[PDB]
């Protein structure tokens, strides 16, 4: 995260963090107590599919407290569609090898309804975008949980207001941007599948994934997080399936 | 306006443009230079927009140049009041007032629906948890 | 469909309508407004005019910087209309003078003070309420030869030759504007 501040220890309880081989690997977003929602390209490179973690009620990589709740990742299911290395359908459904525990400090984020979050909640201006990524482009990364407001934009106004590249990805309709392009606030590496979530109501509900950009708060360009919007009957489908053989599970998409 | 003779005495503005409906070529006979009549002309023939009585709904029309503006009241809105504030009851609308889900619905009225772990209250709009950890409220908050 | 085009603001003593193009042809319209921090809301919902009257939300706060955009049917085709701020650019009415009182070798001449769309306590607050000192009135009047006056009130309290017969006419006037600083010329009265 660039540009923001320390979520307080306890409200941003759905933020997840995983990892391989119990090194750093990426953020996610717990929808109940059984699975997470994170990132396709989060698991580009890795290799040994049974060394992945999850952890919740997590805040400081430095202090251990019994908040902290660990589970093996069971499942990782990817879009048939997606292409390792690309940007399009970043998104994951993690299946925990057993569900964890809800407490004051491990919540769940809500998985709304598709009409609602495309007539209501893309319409709410500011969400927040968190996780332990770079706090700054080429940057170290954060040993605090940071969190930052950004503004949603439509993709009319964010190709618009951004500078053209050699032949950067298209930003589709299972994407959308959100923060600034003056170079101070936005997601970034290091958060990726990370949440994206938006307040209506007294609720928080999951509206996007921290998935690409143009480095990290680049001048003209926007972050652009995964429209999960698009993959709601997606993953509520794959939550009342029944595991299979091996860890990684690619499922057709639509 | 003109009658026989009247045409003999000075001109006078109250007389003639006030009692009377007066022509142009009247009215620069009273104020003589050509803008003050031009000044005087345009109100004076502009014609009185608010007589179409356009602002429906107990509006106020006021009248302007070559225009006029409608004063709703609370419960109206638009260029002539014509819509109606209690008429916009569905769902792309502020969600239908809708605490979290909202359905439309063709002819009745729109219905509001709640996220697992939630239950609707009896004003048919709120939603409240079900369970202790209702996903998106924060604990140490609430 | 084709996205609406040259998107204008209609504003009057603060009654604001947005119009635009073109006449809907196998498509109607939906409009949004906001302020740059503030939530999109809704308005006009499926119209087929090429209007949509958004006085209600702009005088919430006269003195915010408003976006509206006009989404298109048969994400959705839209255009964003310019940036609105009611305070800075809502056209100011024709004046109308209430009247006029003579008290010797003087003459009172009064400006109506209009109310606008400003909605307050249940009530509609006028051009003084809402600009206080930031308006002003300016009287043009002769010898029934130019004279001027002006005034940080609604009224002018001038000078005038005994017998003689004056006319009068006034304008509305916000001096820190820039654009639409003047109203158009009230009617002409005459004593
Ligand atoms: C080529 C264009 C683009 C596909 C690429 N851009 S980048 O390389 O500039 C991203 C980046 C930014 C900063 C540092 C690094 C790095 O590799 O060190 C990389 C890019 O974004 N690549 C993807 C992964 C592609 C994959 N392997 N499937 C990526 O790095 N995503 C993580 C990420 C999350 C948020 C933001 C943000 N909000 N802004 C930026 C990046
Ligand atoms: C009353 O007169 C005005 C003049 O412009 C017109 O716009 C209205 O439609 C009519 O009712
Ligand atoms: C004009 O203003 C409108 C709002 C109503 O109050 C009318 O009664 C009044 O004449
Ligand atoms: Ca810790
Ligand atoms: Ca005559
Ligand atoms: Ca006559
Ligand atoms: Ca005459
Ligand atoms: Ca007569
Ligand atoms: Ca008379
Ligand atoms: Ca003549
Ligand atoms: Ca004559
Ligand atoms: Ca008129």
């Amino acid at each position: 995260i660039v540009g923001g501040k320390v979520c307080p220890k306890g409200e941003c309880p759905w933020q997840v963090l995983l990892l391989v081989n119990g090194a750093q690997l990426c953020g996610g977003t717990l929808i109940n107590t059984i699975w997470v929602v994170s990132a396709a390209h989060c698991f580009d490179k890795i290799k040994n599919w049974r060394n992945l973690i999850a952890v919740l009620g997590e805040h400081d990589l430095s202090e251990h407290d019994g908040d902290e709740q660990s589970r093996r990742v069971a499942q990782v299911i990817i879009p048939s569609t997606y292409v390792p290395g690309t940007t399009n359908h970043d998104i994951a459904l993690l299946r925990l090898h057993q569900p964890v525990v809800l407490t004051d400090h491990v919540v769940p984020l809500c998985l709304p309804e598709r009409t609602f979050s495309e007539r209501t909640l893309a319409f709410v201006r500011f969400s927040l975008v968190s996780g332990w990524g770079q706090l700054l482009d080429r940057g170290a990364t954060a040993l605090e949980l940071m969190v930052l407001n950004v503004p949603r934009l439509m993709t009319q106004d964010c190709l618009q207001q951004s500078r053209k590249v050699g032949d950067s990805p298209n930003i589709t309709e299972y994407m959308f941007c959100a923060g600034y392009s003056d170079g101070s606030k936005d997601s970034c590496k290091g958060d990726s599948g990370g949440p994206h979530a938006t307040h209506y109501r007294g609720t928080w509900y999951l509206t996007g994934i921290v998935s690409w950009g143009q480095g990290c708060a680049t001048v003209g360009h926007f972050g652009v997080y995964t429209r999960v919007s698009q993959y709601i009957e997606w993953l509520q489908k794959l939550m009342r399936s029944e595991p299979r053989p091996g860890v990684l599970l690619r499922a057709p998409f639509p | 306006a003109n009658a026989f003779l009247e045409e003999l005495r000075p001109g006078s503005l109250e007389r003639e443009c006030k009692e009377e409906q007066c022509s142009f070529e009247e009215a620069r006979e009273i104020f003589k230079d050509a803008e003050r009549t031009k000044l005087f002309w345009i109100s004076y023939s502009d014609g009185d927009q608010c007589a179409s009585s356009p602002c429906q709904n107990g509006g106020s029309c006021k009248d302007q140049l070559q225009s006029y503006i409608c004063f709703c009241l609370p419960a109206f809105e638009g260029r002539n009041c014509e819509t109606h504030k209690d008429d916009q009851l569905i769902c792309v609308n502020e969600n239908g007032g809708c605490e979290q889900y909202c359905s439309d619905h063709t002819g009745t009225k729109r219905s509001c629906r709640c996220h697992e772990g939630y239950s609707l209250l009896a004003d048919g709009v709120s939603c409240t948890p079900t369970v202790e950890y209702p996903c998106g409220k924060i604990p140490i908050l609430e | 469909t084709v996205a609406a085009y040259n998107l204008t603001w209609k504003s009057t003593n603060f009654k604001t309508i947005l119009e635009w193009e073109p006449k809907p042809v196998n498509q109607v319209y939906t409009v949004q407004i906001s302020t740059k921090s503030g939530d999109w809301k809704s308005k006009c919902f499926y119209t087929t005019d090429t209007e949509c009257d958004l006085t209600d939300e702009i005088v919430k706060d006269v003195k915010q910087t408003y976006l509206a955009r006009v989404f298109s049917y048969p994400e959705p085709l839209y255009e964003n209309s310019p940036e609105f701020t009611p305070y800075l650019e809502t056209n100011l009415g024709q004046p109308t003078i209430q009247s006029f009182e003579q008290v010797g070798t003087k003459v009172n001449v009064t400006v109506e003070d209009e109310r606008t769309l400003v909605r307050r306590n249940n009530t509609f607050l006028s051009l003084r309420d809402v600009f206080g000192k930031d308006l002003i009135y300016t009287l043009y009047y002769w010898k029934s030869g130019k004279k001027t006056a002006k005034t940080n009130t609604n009224e002018f309290l001038i000078d005038v030759d005994k017998g003689e017969n004056y006319c009068f006419s006034v304008q509305a006037v916000i001096p820190s504007r820039t654009v639409n600083r003047k109203s158009t010329d009230s009617p002409v009265e005459c004593m």
